[PDB]
């Protein structure tokens, strides 16, 4: 009850008379609502993890992934996979999530190297021929492929880049082989002292040893919750609901709210539009193109006046800027974060300026301030 | 003679509507009831001015 | 004085529509940040 | 085919101001009723921007492309139909090329060998009661090609009784290469249009290369057109989006 | 510092464990932002 | 000194081991043997 | 808590990745010791 809030709050078992702030009170969610796009084909991973041959980490391969479903769990719990890391979401989440683009890129390099995938890191990989973008949001995924992949003699196709005028920007890709001129002189023609044909290649036999066997890379990267969708985890959507508090998802823009239809226009390529404050207040619905209104439920602060525990038990309770013909509906018919209800069965309910204030009678005698609620109103215990 | 009188839910600003923000947030013990008490304190000073 | 809000019944059906994204008043609510009332009212203080 | 006529065409450079454009939607958000602070590539207001105009015989330099580009066209009959990018332009490195064709825009990034004048032609209204672009007069060889993609005419076209302008802008960055656009009639001889207006995003192209200098293609036969191209720099924009949500004015935080 | 600002971005994007040390970054910052006000206005008061 | 302590004892495959830490998931972390988040403990593991 | 108080020396001996994580520190305790004195100084200026 209230009452017990409020010792809770001041950490005591007895309260002296006065108006004490308690939790703000707020209308829990009676369902979910799901809002993925209408898109029905799986995602071609076979085509990316089942590549008959890898392209040489110089020249790189991009496949891009698109209206489509990804079970992300199938990949990830393949024990293929001898690294499966990510960099701006957990693999437990891919399911949860839709994606405005999904560029897999596929390459071959030495086990050993496989560390230097990772963002912002340094060595030559990383600096002259495959470099990820210091924010990067994807999975790298590593395998050895040496029974597939190398050969008795060798497998001698995987060039790596041994030099570079410069580090390369992140995801460019140099296919250019002209002659490295290391030294002072100039070095026309294939080779010359001190100027080097740039590409050379990893050795590769079946015998070689473990980090320095080939391992089979693919990058998955992708963008999240800013832009259109089009790639998605196998979740389920719902029948969208309104003038209903509810947990919603859209796109993967999970949160809660009450939704309704805007007056705003969106621009063909926007999604989500946002408040003030960074939060998404409107959204685009990706089965029927309208734009909801996101509103927070309904919630107001709690303020609870009593005459003390030595005089009375008795007490009564502000919801603070309500108007109380919202209070009604925080009856049982949904759920409240404060879980007393009590005082909402009504016959004594008074809208003052500051709010609804629920079991004090309200009387047309004035007298000196006693416990003050706001906007001239206060309140005291009498016969 | 005043100032408007504010009053902030330092659960609502800091982990707006989540719980397993709010389980994070009471590691810190009582910084957000000190915030609540010296707002009140200042509320209550603007109606003693 | 143009006053920025005075606590009075700002009751969340302002806060629903194209008025609630003009002003910063539905979004300082909706952040947990509210104003209260005076307890003296204009009137009183006019009175006095 | 492709022949080597004659030389550049003496120095066309001529140079105004950019008064009111090269601003842009800067993500894929939607605001309204706010002042909001965005940081990245964009056209400087009042920038002095190059200008090139057609008058016959015709050609078209080749431009750095630092940090992106910004281009306009004020145009009748669509004269000016793509662009080639790169840092070498024969086939020493990858690069690629845009195209609006007579079927369609391609986009393309291949190790392309270009001829030294890139152009393209059409044979006009022969019988057929059409214009047809006989003449794809712009690369030799494309050895190795990454990136290939193909779509539709790039015609947002009522009969051109006020001169169109369309506005670009072009960026490479983190291995994207973004492309912005809009469109609009206007009615002034030669200066570039006092009033506010801001590109939406268009195309996302995942190419992957470093372009240093770029270029942009004439198609050709009397068709009068000029363009215009500015340079983006990194700064800081304030943009005030109306109740509406489109950006209705501007102020440059540098200028 | 965190991934995202947005508390529910976090929440959808990562598990249980790598979630809360980005929570944890916006708990930090939004509570240091919280005890600034609060020391401004307290601060402020005594002017009034 | 511990104040009951409970050894759990299975044979797994190799490449599975990593499932044991707390937090993780996969075929034996999800619907075979599960530790709490907030584990205290040691998990120990051999070639055998 | 950062390896080092000179922010060249950070951006030299570490590699990005782990360097933003020592220079976060000193960001984190030098702004931590601007809102201390701009504290101590609006108190200040209330005694004045
Ligand atoms: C509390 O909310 C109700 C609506 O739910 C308000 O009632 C309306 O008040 C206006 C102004 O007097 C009238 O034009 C409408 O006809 C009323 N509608 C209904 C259904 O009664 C009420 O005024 C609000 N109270 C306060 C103090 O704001
Ligand atoms: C057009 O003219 C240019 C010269 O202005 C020709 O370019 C030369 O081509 C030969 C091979 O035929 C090369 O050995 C020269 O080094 C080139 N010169 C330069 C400066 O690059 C070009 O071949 C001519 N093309 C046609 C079709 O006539
Ligand atoms: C990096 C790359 O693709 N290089 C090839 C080269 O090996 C081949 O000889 C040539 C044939 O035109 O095409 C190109
Ligand atoms: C590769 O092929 C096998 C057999 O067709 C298939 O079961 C497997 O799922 C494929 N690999 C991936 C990563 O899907
Ligand atoms: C791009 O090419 C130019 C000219 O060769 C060169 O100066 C620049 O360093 C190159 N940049 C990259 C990222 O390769
Ligand atoms: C998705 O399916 C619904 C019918 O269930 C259909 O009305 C809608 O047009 C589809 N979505 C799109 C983008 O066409
Ligand atoms: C309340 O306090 C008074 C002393 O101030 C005492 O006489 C009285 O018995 C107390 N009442 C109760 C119910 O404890
Ligand atoms: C207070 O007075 C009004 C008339 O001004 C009357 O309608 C109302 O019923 C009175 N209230 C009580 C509690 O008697
Ligand atoms: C800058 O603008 C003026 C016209 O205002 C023009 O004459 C000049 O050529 C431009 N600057 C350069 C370096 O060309
Ligand atoms: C436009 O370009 C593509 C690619 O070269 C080609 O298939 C198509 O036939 C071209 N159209 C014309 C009119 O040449
Ligand atoms: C008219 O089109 C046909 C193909 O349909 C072509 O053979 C003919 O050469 C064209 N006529 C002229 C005069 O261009
Ligand atoms: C906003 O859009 C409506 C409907 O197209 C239009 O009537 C109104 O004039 C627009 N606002 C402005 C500032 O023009």
């Amino acid at each position: 009850d209230p009452l017990s809030e409020t010792k809770c709050t001041l950490k005591s078992f007895t309260v002296e008379k006065g108006i004490y702030q308690t939790s703000n009170f707020r209308v829990q969610p009676t369902e979910s609502i799901v809002r993925f796009p209408n898109i029905t084909n799986l995602c071609p991973f076979g085509e990316v993890f089942n590549a008959t041959r890898f392209a040489s980490v110089y020249a790189w391969n991009r496949k891009r992934i698109s209206n489509c479903v990804a079970d992300y769990s199938v990949l990830y719990n393949s024990a293929s996979f001898s690294t499966f890391k990510c960099y701006g979401v957990s693999p437990t989440k891919l399911n949860d999530l839709c994606f405005t683009n999904v560029y897999a890129d596929s390459f071959v390099i030495r086990g050993d190297e496989v560390r230097q995938i990772a963002p912002g890191q340094t060595g030559n990989i990383a600096d002259y021929n495959y470099k990820l973008p210091d924010d990067f949001t994807g999975c790298v995924i590593a395998w050895n492929s040496n029974n597939l992949d190398s050969k008795v003699g060798g497998n001698y196709n995987y060039l790596y880049r041994l030099f570079r005028k410069s580090n390369l920007k992140p995801f460019e890709r140099d296919i250019s082989t002209e002659i490295y001129q290391a030294g002072s002189t100039p070095c026309n023609g294939v080779k010359g002292f001190n100027c080097y044909f740039p590409l050379q290649s990893y050795g590769f036999q079946p015998t070689y040893g473990v980090g320095y066997q080939p391992y089979r890379v693919v990058v998955l990267s992708f963008e999240l919750l800013h832009a259109p969708a089009t790639v998605c985890g196998p979740k389920k959507s719902t029948n969208l609901v309104k003038n209903k508090c509810v947990n919603f998802n859209f796109n993967g823009l999970t949160g809660t709210g009450v939704l309704t239809e805007s007056n705003k226009k969106f621009l063909p390529f926007q999604q989500f539009g946002r408040d003030i404050a960074d939060t998404t207040d409107a959204v685009r619905d990706p089965q029927t193109l309208e734009i909801l209104d996101i509103t927070p439920c309904s919630f107001g602060g709690v303020s609870v006046i009593t005459p003390g525990t030595n005089t009375s038990n008795q007490v009564a309770v502000l919801y603070q800027g309500v108007n109380c013909t919202e209070v009604p509906v925080a009856i049982h018919a949904d759920q409240l974060t404060p879980t007393w209800r009590v005082y909402s069965t009504g016959s004594n309910v008074f809208q003052t300026r500051a709010g609804c204030l629920i079991g004090a009678e309200h009387v047309n005698n004035s007298y000196e301030c006693d416990i003050p609620i706001g906007a001239g109103i206060c309140a005291s215990y009498q016969t | 003679v005043s100032m408007t009188k504010t009053s902030v839910d330092c659960t609502m600003y800091i982990c707006g509507d989540s719980t397993e923000c709010s389980n994070l947030l009471l590691q810190y013990g009582s910084f957000c009831t000190q915030l609540n008490r010296a707002l009140t304190g200042i509320a209550v000073e603007q109606d003693k001015n | 004085v143009t006053l920025a809000d005075a606590g009075f019944i700002k009751q969340y059906g302002d806060c629903l529509g194209d008025i609630a994204a003009r002003d910063l008043i539905c979004a300082q609510k909706f952040n947990g940040l509210t104003v209260l009332p005076p307890l003296l009212t204009d009137e009183m203080i006019a009175q006095y | 085919q492709c022949v080597n006529f004659t030389t550049r065409t003496q120095l066309p450079p001529a140079y105004t101001n950019s008064f009111t454009r090269g601003v842009y939607y800067p993500d894929k958000v939607f605001r309204s009723s706010v002042l909001h602070s965005t940081q990245d590539l964009f056209l400087p207001f009042f920038s002095n921007v190059t200008w090139f105009h057609a008058i016959k015989r015709f050609a078209n330099p080749v431009l750095p492309f630092n940090d992106g580009v910004y281009f306009a066209s004020t145009e009748k009959s669509n004269i000016i139909r793509g662009w080639i990018f790169g840092t070498t332009l024969d086939s020493k490195t990858q690069s690629l090329l845009i195209v609006n064709n007579a079927t369609n825009v391609v986009i393309k990034v291949c190790e392309f060998q270009f001829c030294n004048d890139p152009f393209l032609g059409v044979y006009y209204h022969k019988n057929n009661k059409s214009w047809m672009e006989s003449e794809f007069r712009v690369y030799s060889s494309a050895n190795n090609c990454t990136f290939e993609y193909v779509s539709q005419p790039f015609l947002m076209d009522k009969q051109g009784n006020f001169k169109n302008l369309r506005e670009f802008v072009f960026k490479n960055i983190d291995g994207y290469f973004k492309i912005y656009s809009k469109h609009t009639p206007i009615n002034l001889v030669r200066g570039l249009p006092q009033g506010f207006s801001a590109l939406e995003p268009l195309v996302d192209l995942p190419i992957g290369i470093n372009i240093t200098r770029f270029q942009t293609l004439h198609r050709s036969y009397a068709g009068a057109a000029a363009y215009y191209v500015g340079y983006l720099q990194p700064r800081t924009f304030l943009l005030k989006y109306n109740e509406n949500g489109t950006i209705t004015d501007a102020v440059d935080c540098a200028l | 510092g965190a991934i995202s600002s947005v508390l529910n971005d976090i929440l959808s994007r990562l598990d249980k464990v790598e979630a809360e040390v980005q929570i944890d970054r916006l708990i930090t910052g939004r509570l240091q932002s919280l005890q600034t006000y609060v020391t401004q206005q307290l601060i402020r008061a005594a002017e009034i």
